[PDB]
RNA sequence: GGGAGACUGGAAUUCCUGGUGUAGCGGUGGAAUGCGCAGAUAUCAGGAGGAACACCGGUGGCGAAGGCGGGUCUCUGGGCAGUAACUGACGCUGAGGAGCGAAAGCGUGGGGAGCGAACAGGAUUAGAUACCCUGGUAGUCCACGCCGUAAACGGUGGGUACUAGGUGUGGGUUUCCUUCCUUGGGAUCCGUGCCGUAGCUAACGCAUUAAGUACCCCGCCUGGGGAGUACGGCCGCAAGGCUAAAACUCAAAGGAAUUGACGGGGGCCCGCACAAGCGGCGGAGCAUGUGGAUUAAUUCGAUGCAACGCGAAGAACCUUACCUGGGUUUGACAUGCACAGGACGCCGGCAGAGAUGUCGGUUCCCUUGUGGCCUGUGUGCAGGUGGUGCAUGGCUGUCGUCAGCUCGUGUCGUGAGAUGUUGGGUUAAGUCCCGCAACGAGCGCAACCCUUGUCUCAUGUUGCCAGCACGUUAUGGUGGGGACUCGUGAGAGACUGCCGGGGUCAACUCGGAGGAAGGUGGGGAUGACGUCAAGUCAUCAUGCCCCUUAUGUCCAGGGCUUCACACAUGCUACAAUGGCCGGUACAAAGGGCUGCGAUGCCGUGAGGUGGAGCGAAUCCUUUCAAAGCCGGUCUCAGUUCGGAUCGGGGUCUGCAACUCGACCCCGUGAAGUCGGAGUCGCUAGUAAUCGCAGAUCAGCAACGCUGCGGUGAAUACGUUCCCG
RNA sequence: CGGCCAACUACGUGCCAGCAGCCGCGGUAAUACGUAGGGUCCGAGCGUUGUCCGGAAUUACUGGGCGUAAAGAGCUCGUA
């Protein structure tokens, strides 16, 4: 990243939701290249939210996302020796990116006895705007608008 | 300050010394050690005008530094190596007054690497 | 370390093996008599330029080919030193053994007799200047020569600090595969130490 | 703006008074002392006082130098130009001497706004008698006197004459373009800068304002310290200044310039260097290496990157180099000189831990000169993993697969040296292009080599089987067949080749088509001159030194495995993205002759018996896997997690598993709840994870190393910071 | 008897004993120490010490200098 930008991986369409959103969602949940393991782990999450919901997934899922995607963030900058938290804006991909290490992660932290059943609580307290998730997003935005005094530079 | 010594051959009574003069210098560095060792070794020639070398490794919160002497005998080897560290130590530092006149001061008087660009409008100043 | 050996970067390219037979169970034993053979040649005779020793086995029969710039020396009139050579090397347990004893075309293009003139040389009084320019100028007096880099290092001249001298004509590309470098190293034998010698000679390319 | 005196102006700072007006102000890299809430800071009006004079204002003017700019008035010094009226050499320098002489300082008397030594707190720091902050006294100011020093420097004494020019700028006189407005231009005199000849200089540089060419006068120097110091003297209120030694000590101290290296100097670039991510180490248990300690010995070597799962690709005996003890000496092993021989040599017995010793049986072929064997006696000698990698060769690591390192001739310089190799662009690249006192060349870069990705021809066994027949479940199993894979030979294919656009119409660059592949396709091998007296006399070889009834050499036993600790690399976990049980699917690569070893049978299991077939595209390693998929169970617990430790029982290898092997069975069931400071690897078939194989090897300490395939991510905004 | 400065090897020793006018030589392989061979220079002499001149243009009359190497008084006026 000395010489220039680095081209990104176009991952296919989902077979079986044909959207973008779950292929993402399945390769920031997979772990030592057991790509069915987590496969099962996301569709068994996805049939969980539509059978407590009753309608389609994916755009409950879109709707988790959407709540849990960040606009502003901080990032250290060091500007004429000296370093301080500048509030910064963040691309739409980038937004996508966190929103869903946020959600899985914080589902690898919950208490439903099985990685299928704490993924499918979060996304649907994200969704209705109660997740862990939804509350990071918050303090990140309470963090950027706390020192909005360094956006200048 | 914990120092290790690890000699070879004959050196009688240079881990001692080695060790009391070395642990001297933990007040010397800004942030705290966390490993220290030393080695001691001898040229068998006869030949050689300064036979002890004396080396010496600190790990300053992460950051590694050595020094290596040559001596006559062990006692001006460990001397002359805590020279060298003090030496050493001094140029690490790394705090504020060792780095408050290395940070670029006044707006437009001076430049440095780091110095702040100046801001320009658009159009030229005319 | 820094540059390998000339003759091994291009062993399946350019040059070619010294040794050619084939052996699966008695492999082991056919090199243990091959480094015996050699060594028993490398001992024996050194006055005339030992090139090269190549080894050929079939079955009972061994045929041995060796190059020399002197083979009247190696060889008897009667056959004396030939003698000599057949009985030892039955001795060896070579079963039949027979010796076809050659000579190089341009000795002075060859880089094995050249390290061994230079470090004759060296031993007993030369300067070492002396004897490299000479290797290097009647070397590149020889047609085919299109470039010769001599150098050898060690307690030159006596003295208490060792050097490592060399001086180099035309083109030696040690990097290009194709092109062939014939590589000669030789120990000189001084009283004060040992001095070796190494010698690249570069005659063209092959494709 | 030459100096002295008197008077006087406005902006701003501070303070005081009075309004409005509230809760902070002030200060810093960040803060705190501090001020304010008793009304601060801010804003407005008024008043007092002191000091300095924005713009003009500059490398511009004046002064002998120090130095000199708010305005006005008074007194006063010097300079320059023109006319050349006057005098008629009245000139120059000047020892001593006299005068002036920044700032600080001193005395007496005033003044005192701001600033501010000292001094107080605050902060930073390991410590801050400092830098930074808040206060703040002398002083800074005035009058009159002392002092008499400065990087008081142009580090260049004064006067004079001469020696190419070009171009700014200040003061004044004059001819011609002439509008005569205009730096019009010229000439001339006096200043003040820059650039440049000749010349000078060690060089840097100076160069009509000389550091050039000469003449007159003055001051000063004679190696560096001691020392501008002591003593004496003079001056001073004092501080102190001026004049000014020696003893002793060093073999230099110095000036300019060159090449490197370095910088908490600048510019331009790179790299998993950082940033964005994923997984770890540091915590636990165990494996392995090292330090330390211990021991009779714990053989030796390796100490940042670049030592520490390293030499060791295999320590029970051997290895083995160490310790204890027991033997032996031309020796355990070579070759030569001699005297005696027909035996050496084996085969068994006994003693011994064994080395070894002794006893019983067997005895040379040449050919007459002796040769092969050994004996002893010997004698040269062998033999050292004894020392010095700072005496060495060879081999190797490393900066670094970074792009750099040099040479010939020419030119510049007294010379070290420089140029080429720098400048602009470009590249992964000293790669290339354009320029250029340089023109070329060499080692490097790249290419040529291997593997991998596509296709064509050839090719059919032990390899394929699509179309045909025989098959019995057991399948290419079998007759047969080149079709498709595959194996291994040859070849084609990527060359910015083509198109469009940027580009100096140049390098190069962006995009598109075709193609299996696009811009050195991916990965290897290949490591310039050198550096680090880097490593290795323990692979080997080797100079010198040392041992030689031993530091050689044989043997048994022990040790290299010791353990209060420390460091390093790993493996296994701490679980449900999981544990256990059952079923079930897909690899590649490699190995095998006194080796792989199948079917079968016996054990629960290591394994035992047995031996089919295989020097192997055939047989065996099972027909080959594990993660994977399906089903069942466990339900968040120190648990059906975790397996350490320990008890008992076995198997195999081996002469022999006590010290000190691996594996199997039953029982036992520790720490460990995701790990502080800090730190590591990785950019795509990569990280993570899963299994398989090989070397060493009787067995194994292998969780190590070298390879092979399965499944297979996230992220890179960008170079400010860390490292090179 | 290393170079100045004619004339080199072996043995002994090893940062010792020692040498030395200066530079500097002694660290088990010293042309520099000590001793022997050899050599060179002088020779009834040969070396050492002391003192003076030369080399020294290093007090420069012959025959030196003062921008940065030591060296222009801080600047003027003016007496001999």
């Amino acid at each position: 990243p000395r010489k220039g930008p680095a081209p990104k991986r176009p991952l296919v369409n989902d077979p079986v939701y044909g959207s973008q959103l779950v292929t993402q969602l399945v390769n920031k949940v997979l772990l030592e290249g057991k790509k069915s393991l987590a496969e099962r782990i996301v569709y068994g999450a996805l049939e969980q939210a539509r059978e407590k919901t009753g309608t389609d997934p994916v755009v409950t899922l879109k709707r988790a996302l959407d709540n849990v995607k960040p606009a502003l963030e901080v990032r250290s900058r060091r500007v004429g020796g000296a370093t301080y938290q500048v509030p910064v804006e963040v691309r739409p991909d980038r937004s996508t990116t966190l929103a869903l290490r946020w959600l899985v992660n914080f589902s690898r932290q919950r208490r439903e006895k099985t990685m299928v059943e704490r993924l499918a609580n979060e996304i649907l307290d994200a969704s209705n705007g109660l997740g862990a998730s939804v509350k990071r997003r918050e303090d990140t935005h309470k963090m950027a608008e706390a020192n909005r005094a360094f956006a200048h530079y | 300050m914990d120092v290790d010594v690890s000699t070879d051959g004959e050196l009688p009574g240079a881990a001692e010394y080695a060790r009391e003069k070395i642990g001297r210098l933990s007040r010397r560095a800004h942030r705290p050690v966390l490993h220290a060792r030393v080695r001691l070794t001898r040229h068998g020639d006869p030949a050689v005008e300064r036979p002890v070398i004396a080396q010496a490794n600190l790990d300053v919160n992460g950051r590694q530094v050595r020094a290596q002497v040559e001596g006559v005998n062990a006692r001006e080897a460990v001397d002359r190596l805590e020279a060298r560290l003090r030496s050493r130590l001094e140029r690490i530092a790394e705090h504020w007054e060792a780095r408050r006149g290395g940070v670029p001061a006044e707006a437009g008087r001076e430049w440095r690497h780091e110095s702040e660009p100046a801001r320009r409008p658009g159009y030229f100043p005319r | 370390g820094q540059k390998i050996n000339p003759h091994g970067f291009r062993l399946g390219i350019t040059t070619e093996w010294k040794s050619r037979w084939y052996a699966d169970k008695q492999y082991k034993d056919y090199v243990k008599e091959d480094v015996a053979i050699r060594k028993l040649l490398a001992t024996g005779l050194e006055r005339a330029g030992i090139a090269d020793v190549e080894i050929e086995r079939t079955r009972d029969r061994v045929r041995v080919d060796i190059h020399t710039a002197r083979p009247g020396i190696v060889i008897g009139r009667r056959g004396t030193e030939a003698d000599r050579i057949r009985a030892d090397l039955e001795k060896l347990t070579g079963k039949q053994v027979q010796l076809n004893i050659l000579e190089v075309k341009n000795p002075e293009s060859q880089a094995q007799l050249v390290a061994q003139g230079v470090a004759e040389q060296l031993s007993n009084r030369v300067a070492f200047r002396r004897a490299m320019r000479k290797a290097i100028q009647s070397a590149m007096r020889q047609p085919n020569v299109k470039g010769i880099r001599v150098q050898c290092s060690g307690r030159l001249g006596g003295a208490e600090m060792s050097r490592s001298e060399f001086y180099r004509e035309g083109r030696v590309p040690l990097h290009t595969l194709r092109a062939d470098i014939d590589y000669g190293l030789y120990e000189a034998k001084t009283t004060f130490g040992r001095i070796g010698v190494k010698v690249w000679i570069y005659k063209g390319d092959i494709v």
